[PDB]
């Protein structure tokens, strides 16, 4: 079935998070706004609503969760770890960092921004879009990426974790060091 | 300690001045040129605890 | 603005005893209050000094 | 450096709870 | 030992201060123009290396209560109640101003307007009101007017000389002082007097504290404080047991 | 015995007394009038004390 | 790995993915 | 470690830090 | 020397 108002009352806290962890809802009401952090982890949720607003981080590790749309607004930090995610939206107003570990995306939106840290580990991802920004540490071990972009910005460290690098951007500058 | 008490205890207070004024009537039963006189009651202000409308 | 005295008569006391009675209620209630809260108290100690 | 404080029942509390002088709580970082 | 000998004696230290504020409660049950005073505790974890297994508690004032207290019909004509939200501004004996609900006013020899605290009531002026000392019959008026008469005068010359400066600003923003009078939490915020706030001349206003609030309270206090010093006794156990891995 | 700042957090806990009673109030309402037939004694209507 | 929703001990940032809990 | 571990931190409000 | 340390002397 569905999140109705009175059965959203009772997985509420009290400053506003959303708490959803094994229990059995599949979709959200569109534009659905919570005041908090929104937990979903471990839920047979298999899209998120339209219009989604969360007031503080998502929660989605080990979870069903395979489309996010548009427009979503996230205060805190995506985590959707061990979900079902296989694309990254477009135009996704992320105030925090990307956690994208054991999940089959292949795709990544074009000159995508990451204001913290991300993560593509053991993840199915063939190369990395063009123009990529990222503010904090990205982690690429036991991924499938071997190529990276021409022009690409990282301002924390680079971790190679396991897999071989050959092409590298003509332009980069790095605030940190590389590792493998 | 309890709403109830004090409530109610206007009530009482209310009556007492109540009776007083019908015991100066048959008081002055006999008294010429004497107007009676009766009590006006009104409630007090009412706790706001929720707006209506 | 002084009063006038009135001879043969007497101001009697202006006490409310149903008054004295309703406050006397609500004091009687609340003294018994306190004491369960020291009660609570010593027992909360008897119980460190015992158990602990 | 000598590192130093007050041990049981008043170190091992909160910050808020000032139990703790203001100058003791500096020793608990280094000295010299 | 083991540290969670000190992380439920910090939590059994919390619920006495809690018990100790509840205990003010019941001994304002009486107190005219009292706000009871809630109680709460705040979950605070030690952050940092290794596993995140110790969370501290701390019993804070959130706030208070704001409702209005019991009216108690007195007759008496310098008795003043609030209807519904507002308060009343006075100085303390320092001089600082501050917001206070206790409406058991009073004169005293020079005509100055005191309340049971002792302290000065605000007039429109923002100071002290001082009535004519040789009065003949006080009655405010529902607003806060102050309409007296003259000693001698005919009872048709009834004239007004003050208005008592009621306030009613956001209860969230006001927080109780050392001395039982709430004042701004921003510093340097005048009180700006209203309108719209009304005094029940005659009629004295009690405490809020529900007793039952409080009792209810009390008996869960205790057994969270039962529960926490049984850990201290279990935690000591442990360590006793333990002592027997240097005997060799 | 620093006091304000944050009255709302652990830090700005503040922990009351208890309470007292401050005065014994006089509540001078003028009382009923008793018609006594003894031509001796004496009342006051309105604001005034007999001097002894 | 193990557990699927364990904790993080290091204070909430958004910025940085904590890495004590077994982020696999 | 070759280096002491930082201690623990328990503030009241996480946001001051 | 910490600072303000109770002594163990008369006052």
């Amino acid at each position: 079935y569905e999140l109705d108002y009175y059965s959203k009352f009772g997985h509420t806290d009290n400053y506003g998070n959303l708490d959803l962890r094994n229990k059995p809802y599949t979709q959200l009401p569109s534009g659905f706004v919570v005041k908090g952090n929104l937990n979903i982890s471990q839920t047979p949720i298999k899209k998120l609503p339209k219009g989604l607003d969360v007031g503080g981080s998502l929660e989605a590790t080990n979870s069903a969760l395979k489309t996010i749309r548009s427009g979503t607004k996230i205060k805190g930090y995506a985590n959707l770890l061990g979900s079902k995610i296989e694309s990254w939206p477009r135009g996704i107003k992320l105030g925090g960092y990307l956690n994208l570990t054991d999940t089959p995306l292949k795709t990544l939106p074009a000159k995508l921004r990451v204001k913290g840290d991300l993560s593509v580990i053991r993840t199915p991802i063939s190369a990395l879009p063009e123009g990529l920004v990222v503010d904090g540490n990205l982690y690429i071990g036991g991924s499938a990426l071997q190529v990276f972009p021409d022009t690409m910005t990282v301002k924390g460290n680079i971790f190679l974790g396991g897999n071989k690098i050959t092409k590298w951007p003509s332009n980069l500058t790095l605030g940190g060091a590389v590792a493998p | 300690m309890h709403p109830a008490l004090w409530v109610s205890k206007t009530g009482l207070d209310a009556q007492q001045t109540n009776i007083a004024t019908i015991s100066n009537n048959l008081a002055n039963a006999s008294t010429v040129g004497y107007k009676k006189s009766r009590a006006v009651f009104e409630d007090l202000f009412y706790q706001n605890i929720n707006q209506p409308g | 603005g002084l009063g006038e005295i009135r001879q043969s008569m007497l101001e009697a006391s202006n006490v409310n005893v149903t008054e004295e009675l309703v406050n006397m209620i609500e004091a009687q209630r609340v003294y018994e209050m306190n004491s369960k809260v020291i009660s609570s108290v010593d027992k909360m100690m008897s119980f460190v000094n015992q158990q602990l | 450096n000598m590192v130093a404080g007050i041990p049981g029942a008043l170190s091992n509390q909160p910050p808020a709870d000032a139990s703790i002088p203001q100058d003791v709580a500096q020793m608990k970082d280094g000295s010299v | 030992m083991d540290r969670a000998l000190f992380l439920a004696m910090s939590g059994a230290k919390q619920n006495m201060q809690a018990l100790q504020l509840r205990a003010n409660n019941l001994a304002n049950v009486s107190t005219t123009g009292f706000r009871a005073d809630l109680a709460q505790a705040r979950s605070m974890q030690a952050y940092g290396e290794g596993h995140p297994s110790r969370v501290f508690s701390m019993t804070e004032r959130p706030g208070h209560n704001f409702a209005q207290g019991s009216v108690i019909t007195t007759g008496r004509d310098l008795d003043v109640t609030i209807e519904g939200s507002g308060w009343i501004s006075v100085l303390d004996h320092t001089g600082k101003e501050g917001l206070t609900r206790n409406g058991n006013l009073k004169v005293d020899q020079n005509g100055m307007l005191t309340n049971a605290s002792g302290h000065l009531v605000l007039g429109e002026n923002d100071a002290p009101i001082t009535l004519p000392i040789p009065l003949s019959k006080i009655e405010i008026g529902r607003d806060g007017t102050i309409s007296v008469l003259p000693q001698g005068a005919p009872a048709e010359e009834f004239q007004a000389v003050d208005r008592i400066k009621l306030v009613k600003p956001n209860d969230q923003s006001l927080f109780k002082d050392t001395n039982g009078l709430f004042r701004h939490k921003t510093p340097n915020q005048p009180y700006e007097a209203d309108a719209t706030v009304s005094l029940q001349t005659g009629a004295i206003e009690g405490s809020n504290v529900n007793a039952v609030g409080e009792m209810t309270a009390l008996i869960d206090l205790q057994r969270q404080f039962e529960m926490q010093v049984k850990m201290m006794s279990t935690a000591e156990e442990m360590d006793k047991s333990s002592d027997s891995l240097l005997r060799m | 015995g620093q006091s304000s700042q944050n009255t709302e957090l652990p830090s700005g806990l503040m922990l009351g007394a208890g309470s007292k009673v401050v005065a014994t109030q006089k509540v001078h309402t003028h009382g009923n009038a008793q018609t006594t037939t003894n031509a001796l004694d004496m009342m006051v209507e309105g604001d005034g004390f007999f001097q002894v």
